[PDB]
RNA sequence: CCGGCCGGGAACUCAAAGGAGACUGCCAGUGAUAAACUGGAGGAAGGUGGGGAUGACGUCAAGUCAUCAUGGCCCUUACGACCAGGGCUACACACGUGCUACAAUGGCGCAUACAAAGAGAAGCGACCUCGCGAGAGCAAGCGGACCUCAUAAAGUGCGUCGUAGUCCGGAUUGGAGUCUGCAACUCGACUCCAUGAAGUCGGAAUCGCUAGUAAUCGUGGAUCAGAAUGCCACGGUGAAUAC
């Protein structure tokens, strides 16, 4: 907005698993309002993230998330002149969110076999950092440090 | 035994014709009920407003058709019969029924 | 068919149903009516609003 | 084989190789399976010969193939001869059965041209 | 003795009889793990039963008419919620933290005249 | 094709068939109802069919069954 | 006959009449001590709680002489009146608003869940019989919380397809049918069999939406003998982001 303060009730967290980032990833992967089809995605690739990697449930995905999370993302800025990509810091929130977003997108553009398959590999390749969720990481990386006097 | 039920498109106005209703069925006799509300008709419409085009404009109306139902036991007829043609209903509608 | 009881249409073809139009009572307009008042759109609405037509009101639901 | 058509449906389901020939659906491909008593789910191919023969002979009972593409261009050249309204739109290339050629009816005519 | 609840969500009515014993759930007068209750308020029915006290320390018996999924999970919890008078209220104060005592008000908004469903406002063309 | 389980034919056209069968073809008989239905009993036969200004003549034939009379009458007039 | 169906009762859902409640009201802090603002308690509902109706003085010689009325002008052996057919449905192109798709968060088969709001007398039309079907015969009940339209679809439990112009996709087209109506050819709707184009996410550009919102899934109503992807209206599932 541009007067009133706002801010969002927080949803219910994940069934079972009570992961409240497994719960708000849901929402990011539901499609056209499907709360039981993304669920059961969602659990399968757990699943088998879990079982492939030898690892645990609940941080098998952390490791990932925490690997793909950027620091600083360029925000189009033209004060007297044309577009500068000015670099800025990234809120707690916004770094969860995008990096949330890019894992999610990152799945969506793969041809695997399916969702299911689809996750569990976009996780095992960021727990690893040779997927494309990561390759889409390190740009803003490389883009940060332009332009700080500008404000 | 004897059911009434009486339509009307005002609230109160079939309120009050009850009222009427079971005040002299329980004069002349007794085993009243009382009035049951039962569910309320809206019949609703929407007109196109401006007199060419602009067929955004429209406004909307709605009639509410209420129903009330009051029946009665009683054993005598003599009560029944002259309850009967002496009430007006309070000049809303009416029916007679076994 | 049975025999030519069908060729017996020497009638005008008026009584039928289709031919009828159904218009406005008041001025006629072939478009814009309703059966239960049984006017149109305009009229209607000049009643309503002078509170000719009994138990007609604003919906606000 | 081609089953009494000239299609090699292999390593297909049953209704869906049935299907693949010409003149056949699905609703005529659960007919013709139902009555040679063969499963569906079972492919053509990997199926034995001896129901093969079956279908060959249950096949050659409908008209299908180049005798059905020939009896409906006959009708097609049939209806132009004779004239009729419902004909004459065939010569010229437009809809026919009565949809509005102002637009939306590029289907039957082909990508647009100045 | 008995306890009772009404419950209540997107005109979803539950009546829930909460009371003594160490029965199981009853929804509309059947299980509701025969009712699909893993992926059907997987965890929605049995929270105010879960955080206050153990779900295996009063037997109860619910029905619910009306609404959907979610409709009968919120109804049946919002009315379990206000069927907890086992001791007084002081379980209340606790729940009133959580948030399970009030109902969710929020419903389908009408659909308005030049709009397709409530804002969907049909796209113009120029400007 | 369609339209119920049995054809349709205009009374006052009706009384020109006969005549036209008893006495031979002659003439096409110039009409305007464009709603009869080529029956067999009319092989050999030639109709004048309206169209709104002009009644265009039309030869009927024997594969004419489930064509109307009105059928092969052209109303729409181009380039 | 273990079906709320039958004795009964009215607690409860519910139905519809009347009331209570929320008013910055009680506290803390900030603020020229005032208005007011921030927070907390209580409370189902905290800050005009959500939504609708409600549209100031005026602008655009904005729209309607065609809804109706009406000043002036004009026709009145025709610019009036009756009828058949035709036309408004044309079609080398362009634009606007929508529906259905390009598929695996899917398609198909079996089983199987959970809703609200409405209409019904030349009308809604159970059940039963015939038909692979649209439908036909019989035809109770119902001027209505009773009967009918009317077994909501998404959803979930199993099996199949395993990434292709395909079991996706349905246009076009041929044959055969159902049904309203004096009348389905110009020019209607629906059904059965067969064929199965384009289309594998879309340039410049541009549109809606901040919470039960958007997104997507069904149901109804008016006009109406027979007609929806349009209009009006009800519900299920149900987000992301606002520095
Ligand atoms: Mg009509
Ligand atoms: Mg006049
Ligand atoms: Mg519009
Ligand atoms: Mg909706
Ligand atoms: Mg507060
Ligand atoms: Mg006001
Ligand atoms: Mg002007
Ligand atoms: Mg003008
Ligand atoms: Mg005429
Ligand atoms: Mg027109
Ligand atoms: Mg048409
Ligand atoms: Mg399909
Ligand atoms: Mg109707
Ligand atoms: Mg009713
Ligand atoms: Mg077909
Ligand atoms: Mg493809
Ligand atoms: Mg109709």
């Amino acid at each position: 907005p541009r007067r009133r303060v706002i801010g969002q009730r927080k949803i219910l967290p994940d069934p079972k698993f009570g992961s409240e980032l497994l719960a708000k990833f849901v929402n990011i992967l539901m499609v056209d309002g499907k709360k039981s089809t993304a669920e059961s995605i969602v659990y399968s690739a757990l699943e088998t993230l879990a079982q492939r990697s030898g690892k645990s449930e609940l941080e098998a995905f952390e490791v990932a998330l925490e690997n793909v999370r950027p620091t600083v993302e360029v925000k189009s800025r033209r004060v007297g002149g044309s577009t500068y990509q000015v670099p800025v810091e990234v809120r707690p929130v916004r770094r969860n969110a995008l990096a949330m977003r890019w894992i999610v997108e990152a799945a969506r553009k793969r041809g695997d076999k399916s969702m299911a398959l689809r996750l569990a590999n976009e996780l095992s390749d960021a727990a690893e950092n040779k997927g494309t969720a990561v390759k889409k990481r390190e740009d803003v990386h490389r883009m940060a440090e332009a332009n700080k006097a500008f404000a | 035994r004897i059911r009434i039920r009486l339509k009307a498109f005002d609230h109160r106005l079939i309120d009050q014709a009850t009222a009427e209703i079971v005040e002299t069925a329980k004069r002349t006799g007794a085993q009243v009920r009382g009035p049951i509300p039962l569910p309320t008709r809206k019949e609703r419409f929407t007109v196109l407003i401006s007199p060419h085009v602009n067929k955004d404009a429209r406004d909307q109306y709605e009639i509410r058709t209420h129903l009330r139902l009051v029946d009665i036991v009683e054993p005598t007829e003599k009560t029944v019969d002259a309850l009967m043609r002496l009430d007006l209903a309070a000049g809303v509608d009416v029916q007679i029924s076994l | 068919r049975w025999n030519a009881v069908l060729k017996l249409q020497t009638l005008p073809r008026d009584s039928s149903p289709s031919r009828q139009r159904n218009r406005c009572r008041q001025t006629g307009r072939p478009h814009g009516f309703l059966r239960k008042f049984g006017l149109s759109r305009i009229k209607v609405r000049e009643a309503a609003m002078r509170g000719e037509i009994p138990g007609l009101k604003k919906a606000s639901w | 084989a081609r089953i009494a058509g000239i299609n090699i449906p292999d390593h297909k389901h049953a209704v869906i190789a049935l299907t693949s020939i010409y003149g056949v659906g699905k609703t005529r491909s659960k007919a013709i399976l139902a009555a040679a008593g063969i499963a569906e789910d079972v492919k053509i191919s990997e199926l034995s010969e001896g129901q093969i023969d079956t279908l060959r002979d249950e096949v050659a009972k409908f008209v299908v193939e180049g005798d059905l593409r020939r009896e409906i261009s006959m009708s097609i050249k049939r209806l132009m001869d004779l004239g009729c309204y419902r004909g004459l739109r065939h010569r010229r290339g437009l809809p026919v059965r009565g949809q509005r050629t102002k637009t939306n009816a590029r289907t039957r005519k082909g990508p647009r041209k100045p | 003795n008995q306890y009772y609840g009404t419950g209540r969500r997107k005109s979803s009515a539950a009546r829930v009889f909460i009371k003594p014993g160490n029965g199981k759930i009853v929804i509309n007068q059947r299980s509701l793990e025969q009712y699909f209750g893993r992926e059907t308020a997987r965890m929605v029915v049995r929270q105010p039963l879960e955080l206050v006290d153990m779900v295996e320390k009063l037997d109860l018996y619910i029905t619910v008419k009306g609404g959907g999924i979610s409709g009968q999970a919120g109804a049946i919890r919002h009315g379990i919620t206000r069927a907890l008078m086992e001791y007084d209220e002081s379980l209340r104060s606790e729940l009133r933290k959580a948030g399970f005592v009030t109902r969710d008000a929020r419903q389908v908004e009408r659909k308005k005249v030049g709009l397709r469903k409530a804002r969907r406002r049909p796209q113009f063309s120029k400007r | 094709r369609s339209l119920k389980k049995g054809p349709f034919i205009d009374l006052h056209l009706l009384k020109k068939v006969e005549k036209a069968v008893e006495s031979g073809d002659k003439k096409p008989l110039r009409t305007w109802s464009r709603r009869s239905t080529i029956f067999p009993n009319m092989i050999g036969l030639t109709i004048a069919v309206h169209n709104g200004r002009q009644h265009v003549p039309v030869f009927v034939t024997d594969e004419m069954v489930g064509h109307k009379l009105g059928e092969f009458a052209p109303t729409r007039t181009y380039r």
